[PDB]
């Protein structure tokens, strides 16, 4: 259903410490 | 975890910690797939050549958990389970080939801030992501020196690293439903996971739509975050067929 | 580790 969506975050879209490292390095 | 840091709360709200009834005691961590099922790594219940070979009744279920040993009240969630399933042609006893374990629980669990499903990825979604220098995360109770343990759970990011590389490091003999991960000796950085992060899984986050996957789960090494030396995990979406069918049956 | 309720273990 609503998988891998976080209530702390994505849910209120506030992101964490370091997911930006993650997103970062998925080069296009 | 070696080199990691401390998660921030509902950071991993699917992070599960499996947990032995007597002795009380970590046993290794898992996933939740859903309200009633458990991802885990098959030799966390199954290893012979420790004697290790556990049933439904010797363990518990911990969800939505932060600190490794308190009783969390009012905000973890404590399961039994209902019944266990190990793959079929688990390989424990040359290279844990297809090092993957379903669990039931015997009662769905409620999910709140601290407990939430992770998603199973997909065809596309595997390829988009499965690729040597993308970034993934991995978490666990584990111990964060080679052998000391966190009072916390922990996380680390850490890129796939490509297949060659992964074989020439070891002389276990790598398959298709493995991948390795972790920094090269000349990447400044480092970490990796340890004994006692079993079972754990490597999860990324999809630039598509936002959510995340989990693409591994711990399964071996040798040594924690030496030089050289990478994580393995089980590639789960090549298992993921197996994963359908005992969904889908039970 | 800190003991868990006993109605968990039955
Ligand atoms: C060191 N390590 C251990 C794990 C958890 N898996 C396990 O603990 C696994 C279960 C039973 C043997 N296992 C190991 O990883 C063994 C190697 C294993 C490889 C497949 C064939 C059996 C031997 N580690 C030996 C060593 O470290 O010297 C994860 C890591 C890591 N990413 N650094």
């Amino acid at each position: 259903a609503d998988c891998g969506l976080r209530p702390l975050f994505e849910k209120k879209s506030l992101e964490d410490k370091t997911e930006r490292e993650l997103l970062e390095s998925y080069i296009d | 975890i070696v080199e990691g840091s401390d998660a921030e709360i509902g950071m991993s709200p699917w992070q599960v910690m499996l947990f032995r009834k007597s002795p009380q005691e970590l046993l290794c961590g898992a996933s939740l797939i859903s309200d009633r099922w458990v991802l885990t790594a098959a030799h966390c219940l199954l290893y012979p050549p420790w004697d290790k070979n556990f049933t439904e009744n010797d363990l518990l279920v911990r969800i939505g958990k932060h600190s490794r040993t308190r009783y969390e009240r009012n905000i973890e969630k404590i399961s039994m389970l209902e019944k266990i399933y190990i793959h079929p042609r688990y390989n424990w006893r040359e290279n844990l080939d297809r090092d993957i374990a379903l669990m039931k629980l015997k009662k769905p669990v409620a999910f709140s801030d601290y407990i939430h499903p992770v998603c199973l990825p997909d065809r596309e979604t595997a390829a988009s992501l499965l690729q040597a220098g993308y970034k993934g995360r991995v978490t666990g109770w584990g111990n964060l020196k080679e052998t000391g343990q966190p009072s916390v759970l922990q996380v680390v990011n850490l890129p796939i690293v490509e297949r060659p590389v992964c074989k020439d490091s070891t002389r276990i003999r790598i398959t298709d439903n493995m991948f390795c991960a972790g920094y090269k000796p000349d990447e400044g950085k480092r970490g990796d996971a340890c004994e006692g992060d079993s079972g754990g899984p490597f999860v990324m986050k999809s630039p598509f739509n936002n959510r995340w996957y989990q693409m591994g789960i711990v399964s071996w090494g040798e040594g924690c975050d030496r030089d050289g030396k990478y994580g393995f995990y089980t590639h789960v979406f090549r298992l993921k067929k197996w994963i359908q069918k005992v969904i889908d049956q039970f | 580790y800190e003991p868990i309720p006993e109605e968990f273990a039955q």
